């Protein structure tokens, strides 16, 4: 049998660390002229997108 | 629905900008990413996942906002393409469910 | 048929001849239902296998 | 027990009166219909699942008809997950949840009353030869389903006696600029362009064509999906027809036959929706989509596919009138091509001459 494999099957150490950097890097340059408004606050009912 | 009751009352209560999900420890029919995809995707909030291999979350028509770090099961075919090349194979027959 | 025996005798292979289902040569018969139709007759049986 | 849930505060006023109106619309032996409306407001799935479960847990309603006001299909996937959750039949008549959503999850009971692009792509070619419009060009914008639109194009043009010609582009970028968009807009080799545009970019792309100098009736375009240049064709799929009281009544009419479809063979009334989350199990379920194949109502077939979309529709095509209004022009009801506005006086109505010198009798 010549099946395949994953190097990091069922692993989360690198992925959790990796997910922080991509978001952190994007946030660094996110400050622009465009709106930086936070998502709507409250969980009763909304329609705004 | 048990965790769908906290899609926003708990997840976005901190005014977060993304949600990270993982395959549950119980090897069920990969039911954990359905609520976050529909709920957080409804707000057009991109979501990320780990230990995720299903081709159902590929197109943007059903899931516009989804960026899984781990490529799905469908990438195992690409490896065989180069593998058989160094073994001098030209004709193939696949067994696919 | 006689020509076939000459080729096989000098090429080391065997055969078992069977006629065609309908005595019509291969033609297109463009009907567009099955993605620009399909062949039939003798030449339709060749590509099937 | 049925759930006639609406969307928007404006629909609340007519929801109360429509209750009794649709109760007496359809009657079947051994069946009781109790329409229930709702005054809920908001597009987020916050009140869309909490008090909706109260209808399931308290009222024990089977069969839900959803009407939406806005043309945003963002709420369509919301009920798709809920349909496969409790294994309850959900049918949406029209509104935001009108466009067909594919692929759908296994064992999904969502029924969509919308016509896909496949049926729309058929009737357009008939009117081409009706008014002698063999020459055409098909283009598209970046969409999740532009592959299907282009793949079928060569299929119809393969046959037929008359010789078709096809051309077009691949994509378009509105953010590149009007001049850049108009730079690639000069590759014209026909009289009509077919574009696969979206609602959000429909207005900018119309202003993009303004710089091309194609706004009058001399040139025409056809809209695929759901300062306006003259000569525009659209499809409504009975969106402006059958009113609304008749449309909402038919939602439960199919369910009653579907309920009678299973009752004749064996007597069983499902109670899967009696409790939302009181049980930690969803294994009990069968014939989730075994019904809704041969349904006849209002002298029109209501056949549905496995995905849950109408396959035998009565589509109506809508043109653009010079008073900036849209009126029906062609009628397509069960493979009928009677049309209106007879084809006589070619190169006249619906497309005006660019030059009044080469057109002579």
């Amino acid at each position: 049998i010549l099946g395949l494999q994953l190097i990091n099957g069922k692993n989360e150490s690198a992925h959790i660390s990796d997910a922080v950097g991509v978001v952190a890097q994007a946030v660094h340059e996110l400050l622009e002229k465009e709106n930086i408004t936070d998502p709507p606050r409250g969980c009763v009912g909304n329609t705004n997108i | 629905i048990q965790m769908a009751l906290s899609v926003c009352e708990d997840l976005i209560s901190s005014q977060v900008y993304a949600i990270l999900v993982s395959h549950p420890p119980t090897p069920n029919d990969h039911f954990t990413p359905t609520p976050v995809s529909y709920t957080a995707g409804f707000y057009r909030i991109p979501v990320l996942g780990l230990t995720t291999r299903m081709s159902i979350y590929s197109d943007k028509s059903i899931h516009l906002s989804f960026l899984r770090t781990v490529p799905p099961y469908s990438h195992q075919s690409s490896v065989w393409f180069e593998m058989m090349r160094v073994y001098s194979w030209n004709h193939i027959i696949l067994l696919v469910s | 048929i006689d020509l076939l025996i000459k080729l096989a005798r000098t090429m080391n292979f065997t055969y078992e001849v069977h006629l065609v289902a309908d005595g019509k040569f291969g033609t297109q018969e463009r009907v567009n239902n099955s993605n620009k139709k399909e062949w039939n007759g003798m030449m339709g049986e060749l590509l099937s296998g | 027990n049925v759930a006639l849930v609406f969307s928007g505060p404006a629909y609340a006023a007519e929801a109360a009166r429509l209750g009794p109106a649709v109760a007496a619309a359809v009657r079947s032996p051994g069946l009781d219909v109790r329409p229930v409306a709702l005054v809920l407001n908001g597009s987020d799935p916050r009140s869309l699942v909490l008090q909706l479960c109260d209808l399931l847990s308290g009222l024990r309603v089977h069969g839900v008809v959803f009407e939406d006001d806005s043309r945003a299909p963002a709420v369509a996937p919301i009920l798709d997950f809920l349909s496969a959750q409790t294994s309850l039949p959900i049918v949406a008549v029209h509104g935001g949840a009108a466009l067909v959503l594919t692929p759908k999850e296994k064992g999904s009971t969502f029924l969509q009353l919308g016509s896909s692009t496949e049926q729309q792509l058929q009737v357009i070619f008939e009117v081409l030869e009706e008014y002698d419009w063999t020459s055409f060009v098909a283009v598209t914008t970046r969409a999740p389903g532009h592959r299907a639109f282009l793949s079928y194009i060569e299929v119809l043009t393969d046959g037929s006696l008359v010789g078709w010609e096809h051309r077009g582009a691949l994509t378009l970028d509105p953010g590149a600029g009007e001049a850049v968009l108009s730079a690639q807009l000069r590759s014209v080799s026909a009289q009509i362009r077919l574009l696969f545009c979206a609602r959000e970019e429909a207005e900018p792309v119309f202003r993009a064509a303004e710089e091309a100098g194609l706004t009058g009736s001399g040139y025409v375009w056809f809209m695929v999906g759901p300062p306006l240049p003259a000569g525009l064709f659209a499809v409504r799929s009975a969106g402006w027809r059958d009113d609304l009281a008749r449309r909402v009544a038919a939602g439960v009419a199919v369910v009653a036959r579907g309920a009678q479809a299973l009752l004749r063979d064996y007597g069983f009334l499902p109670e899967l929706g009696h409790d939302c989350r009181a049980q930690n199990r969803t294994h009990r379920g069968e014939s989730l989509h075994r019904y809704f194949m041969n349904i006849t109502w209002d002298n029109r077939d209501y056949s549905f596919n496995e995905d849950g979309f109408l396959v035998n529709p009565s589509l109506v095509v809508i043109s653009l009138t010079r008073d900036r209004t849209w009126e029906v022009v062609g009628s397509w009801e069960q493979q009928t091509l009677r049309l209106k506005y007879p084809l006589w006086s070619r190169y006249g109505r619906f497309l005006q001459p660019v030059d009044d010198t080469q057109h002579l009798t």
